[PDB]
């Protein structure tokens, strides 16, 4: 069933390796890796969400300065601390949403331009926590071993 | 004659199960469970045939020389056995749910493939107008289930959605408004699409590893490593017993078969991995 | 105090006058539980006459009657023909199995010298033809049981599972 | 008989325990503990086995060969052993407690769900059948806990509301008021419903955090770092150990079981856990 | 006996201590403390044994290999460790009172809960089995103390009321007319029911925001602000050191736990914290 | 000192006239508390003989006989046949260890020779016919525990837990 | 004919004149076999009084006697501190069995009444101290078993068998 | 019978002539396996002395002496000046034990009275100061086991385990 998954990693990704240079917040992806796994299930999807929506800096910069992900290139994401090296995450997570059908694209990208429509973004992954969660422990599991082996 | 009557019966583990196969198999396992042709858990009939007879010949010392009719002789093998079993099918493995609806809670469900229950039709066609007992209902259930065949059903329930072994998630959708329940365990059944169903079957099956400690100093004998492959508790199989006409056929049936809940199948029952209630489709 | 006297069930039209009191006891083992029937006596090595239906058995285990059995006091100017005995009630044929029974039971049989003229031949009697589920359901199952066309209304339950299931042996004669 | 003996126990833990389990299963944690069919904790009869037996042969240097013949020789085995360990279910698991309306609260509550006391049920009448240990007290009580199947129940307390494990409110039903403890116990037991029971279970295990340290400069060496699952203190699982009819069963079921109180089970026992206390259910019923 | 050596011991906060959870985002404090499993704070015998080996590996450069074998190898392990730990359990926590109903004017408190000494007789009662050695003073005193469960009372007064941790009242009674306490440091020991001591022993925890500041402007970083936990000076907590036979087993127990006395656990070591005595409690009771 | 002796509890024809003391002070082991009986004795290497029910001496740790412990004396003048010792009260093989045991007790035990004439075959039973089960409870359930009656209206768990506990091997012979 | 009889094996000196008849026939259940000590016999609830070495009954299944089955009887200056038992020879307890055995037997166990003015503490005993171990194998083991010190070679493995073995309980009292 | 003498290894000078022979005992306890050294002696509660060092006898458990154990006997009738015993070998605080040993032996301590003088103040002494590890390889180790060099080319793999292997505790006065 899940295949493609470490597949979609390579294009999802595209860079938290590389371009996240100074191995501060570059190591320190690992962090996010192992522990959010492990929070993520036993604590829950939506807590963790919530934890890693309150360290995106969310004006345009951090939706941006991602949303350039989706169409370009490697994005260094420098900027400051893990807050672009956090929205990088968030990116991460909703790639896999779009790129899944979970949800799409044209109320994600709505969905973060309005900040009217934010909290039912949120709202609604809320719903899908279960389902979301079930799916991307694979694709996650993925990333956290890379960053085991190379990050 | 020559088969006039039989007794297929339900195999319900009341522990974990490992009839094993040496190392018979391409996976990661050292010690698999017996496989189907469909990779599946079967339990071949052999084995059943054999701890059935052993646990019978304990258990009833004294009716020994019915049970070498009906199910052979150690000497003197001239003599065909009046009886058999038929390889024992997986009808039903449990499996970890995570529901999404319902307003009802389930934590565990039953699941199945269409192979499977396609396999299970077979023996039970194969019995019913052909032999005099008459369970028909059973039969018209798996027809009723095997006409949805390739999508993923669900079996008196409301469900609509689960996450199935932690790792799947699947829509399901009932079958028509309601109908009797295969088993009598007041748990949902799910049969699967043939293909989502066979990774949430061997999700669902236990494989783990076992260690050999240096008896002194607390640590793990050098490769004394491996792996074991368990059926798990609640998992249900399926199979036949086909009785020849005789006189002490009728006294197996009677005497012995109207006494048999519990047995023990497969080996490594110091583990306790063998204990099995057996259920007649006579009830 | 309760005892059941057992009464076989034959297509065979002699079940009419077997009984007096009906209820005995206060506990009736033969349910009807909107499932099928349960508890119902099977006797092996017995078969019946086709002319004076009782339990006139053979030795061979292959014949068997069922039957079911409910409390009964049969006449007061029988039972000495009523095979009288007591049982320690686990070692009972019972199919269809719902509940844990008293250990300690006194049965009545319907059964006679068999014969000593012919040999007993035997043949395994089968149902058909509704109507006589039907009659069954009239002659006993409502003089014994109280319960019927009362709650049971799955009628056809009970005509489809005692036409289908109930099969046993006779001698023809 | 099948069986000569039949020893149901249940497994008091001491100190929290850690049963390792054996997987290529990709977890979150990078040491959980062993889990049934059911994802909730267990021990292995493999373990149990193993850790009894290595316990015995060093408390009773002397019946070394009731032990071998009962649990089978090491090196050179030419018979199967004649004793045989069901695996461990979890029975009832401590979860903190909040309470509204008490008299004398308390602070902490046995947790069990109605799927682990039908796996109870399960063994207690398979075991009735293979042996001629008739158990009337702990199956008939089960029973009438399993009558109330789908409410959650409080068995003796009158609790009527509650915040277990600092998250989950739950109502409850008194079971009747009227029914003796299944151990004797200061503690209530609640019987939850399973969706609920599962998380209850799942916050009461133990995720520790542990590291490595390099000696010399007092840092975390890199990569000694790493998750870990431990089962609380006071954690029940239950279990049976049965044995065949041999003279050395006889034996071992009266010399061997009757000095067996306290044993090392699972690993981490260097870091105190394992210790954990055996109460033979003929004793403790 | 399973051990040859049995060594409780009572571990006394000097300064005030941190051992650290790890943090979760569940948190509400960035830096909490290892939590017992009923809440309370506790130390994992993960962190006390690393804590006193690391210790020992320096101050006894030359017991080396008598540590390395009672406490494990640390390069190339071919062999499993003698010496064991138990988890660390919360003994009494320091209380501040407003004493009502005394002319004696204590300003601190000792406070510990039924639960705690349940665990600690937990202990007891399993280690006394796997050794040769035995407690019955302590374990009577504690057994003594447990027998007036259900009321809260004093060892070492007779204060009949207080006020502790500025909220909670409290109703005492004396214990048998001044049974002997365990601890010696003139300053009484309150039991209380545990739902109470829960809030006590929370109130009695020490909550510290810190901050960071950049190096060169005097004005604090971003992020640089968070909180953190420790456990108050004058803590006690109660623990045992367990040893399997053998030479360097004997060797350990006569010269090297003869002359620990203190030592560091935790982390935070430059903010001094987690400096910390231990005392025997064969030569303390 | 403490002074205990051990009574059996077989079906048999042997209870009835076993002792005088059943308490005369305020000493017994094994007690009836609410959980049914504690501190029930085993007493493994014997074996019941009906007649003259007591424990024969066999080489056999499969055979058992279960019991009561109680203070008293054997008839104040016997263990002329009766098998008297003293151990450490530890050395027991108790079922259901509950209450106290003070460390050191002297118990007399009905006993009779081997007697080498039949071979010694011992065969498992236990408690049934429930009306043994009451006037055994009648014969030494009420005079040794007076309580009886006095305590529990729930007679029915120290009536049920005969039959589930105090299994023995008799010779039948 | 098949009458045998138990002579314990200590570390102590009540060893020798016990019996006189060596064989009586010309077998032993317990035979050295020139493969181990096979058949030897294990006797539960039972400790020696090593002070005129006897098995005392005590009611330990902890406490357990080993030693060897000999035909013979016992040496008839005696016979009243021996339990003459009959045993259908399965109900017995041997451990390294080798062949089957009589399937019926008599067997004389040296006796010692408890003495019940004590309190029976018992301690378990190896068998160590070689200098017991050569006239172990001189005092029983070639008079019994002529066998030996006149065909075997490896004197020395039974030597050892003996010593790892022959285990026991004594009273120390 | 066997007999080794504890030969320490100091950094001093007494470890010329403690011995008569290489011969006597069974075997060399100590063993140089291409590994390093095996099976080294630990003396606890002793500490070696200023000159002529042998091991005074002090009570502090944290006073230790490590030497090698060699087959041999001391000094043509010394001993009054030395400590005797058997032991099981089982008793012996054995360092790096490789092998298994006699089960028994006879163990020659170079001993003092503890010359209740001075204040028995003990100091931690390492072996250093290559000059004599040297001296030790030549005058000791070359001779008990010429092994060295007749076996290997790496006696660096000892001069190593020397460093790390013998540490003591001197008087210091």
């Amino acid at each position: 069933l899940y295949e493609e998954d470490y597949k979609l990693a390579l294009e999802a990704f595209k860079k938290v390796f590389n371009a996240l240079t100074h191995y501060g917040a570059k190591q320190a992806f690992r962090s996010r890796a192992r522990d959010l796994v492990e929070e993520i299930y036993n604590s829950g999807f939506i807590p963790t969400f919530f934890y890693i929506i309150s360290k995106a800096e969310l004006n345009s910069d951090s939706l941006d300065s991602l949303i350039s992900l989706f169409s370009s290139d490697n994005a260094i994401l420098r900027g400051s601390d893990e807050n672009v090296s956090y929205s990088a995450y968030l990116f991460i997570i909703l790639y896999y949403l779009i790129k899944r059908g979970i949800i799409e694209q044209k109320f994600l990208i709505q969905a973060l331009r309005c900040e009217k429509t934010r909290l039912d973004l949120i709202d609604k992954l809320y719903n899908l926590a279960p389902i979301i969660s079930a799916k991307i422990r694979t694709y996650l599991l993925a990333i956290k071993r890379l960053s085991e082996a190379l990050i | 004659p020559y088969y006039a009557f039989a007794e297929p019966f339900f195999i319900h583990a009341i522990t974990h199960l490992h009839v094993g196969s040496g190392s018979s198999v391409e996976e990661e396992i050292a010690l698999p469970f017996q496989r189907d042709e469909l990779g599946y858990p079967t339990i071949y009939a052999s084995s059943l045939k054999g701890a059935i007879k052993s646990f019978l010949l304990k258990e009833f010392p004294d009716k020994r020389d019915v049970i070498y009719k009906v199910l052979g002789e150690d000497e003197n093998p001239e003599e065909a056995s009046l009886g058999t079993f038929l390889d024992a099918i997986l009808f039903a493995i449990p499996s970890r749910i995570i529901e999404i609806d319902s307003a009802k809670p389930y934590v565990w469900v039953y699941v199945t493939t269409y192979e499977l229950l396609k396999k299970v039709k077979l023996y039970l066609d194969s019995i019913s107008q052909l032999s005099n007992a008459s369970f028909s209902n059973l039969k018209n259930k798996i027809d009723t289930i095997l006409a949805k065949e390739g999508k993923n059903i669900t079996l008196d329930s409301d469900l609509k959605s689960a996450i199935l072994n932690e790792d799947f998630y699947v829509e399901l959708e009932a079958l028509n408004n309601k109908i009797p329940s295969i088993i009598n365990a007041g748990v949902p059944l799910l049969v699967l699409e043939d293909s989502i169903g066979r990774e949430v079957i061997n999700r669902s099956l236990i494989r783990v590893r076992r260690i050999r400690i240096d008896r002194d100093k607390k640590v793990v004998e050098t490769g004394g490593l491996w792996s074991e492959e368990y059926v798990p508790m609640k998992t249900i199989f399926f199979s036949v017993l086909l009785g020849k006409e005789s006189k002490e056929s009728a006294i197996f049936a009677s005497c012995i078969l109207r006494n048999l809940r519990y047995v023990i199948l497969g080996g490594k029952e110091t583990i306790g991995k063998g204990i099995v209630e057996l259920r007649w489709v006579k009830d | 105090s309760t005892q059941r006297e057992y009464v076989f069930i034959p297509i065979t039209n002699s079940i009419t006058i077997d009984v007096k009191i009906t209820i005995g006891g206060s506990d009736h083992i033969t349910n009807i539980d909107e499932r099928g029937i349960h508890n119902v006596l099977v006797i092996t090595g017995y078969a019946v006459d086709e002319k004076n239906g009782r339990l006139v058995p053979t030795l061979d285990p292959c014949d068997y009657v069922k039957g079911i059995l409910v409390a009964g006091t049969p006449q007061q100017a029988q039972s000495n023909d009523f095979l009288t005995l007591k049982l320690p009630a686990n070692k009972l044929y019972l199919i269809r199995k719902k509940g844990n029974i008293s250990d300690d039971l006194k049965i009545y049989i319907p059964y006679s010298s068999p014969d000593a003229r012919n040999s007993m031949k035997t043949k395994p009697v089968s149902i058909s033809d509704d109507t006589i589920v039907n009659n069954i359901i009239k002659e006993v199952f409502d003089k014994i049981y109280n319960i019927t066309q009362k709650e049971k209304v799955k009628i056809e339950k009970v005509k489809e599972d005692i036409k289908e299931l109930f099969s046993y042996y006779a001698l023809e004669q």
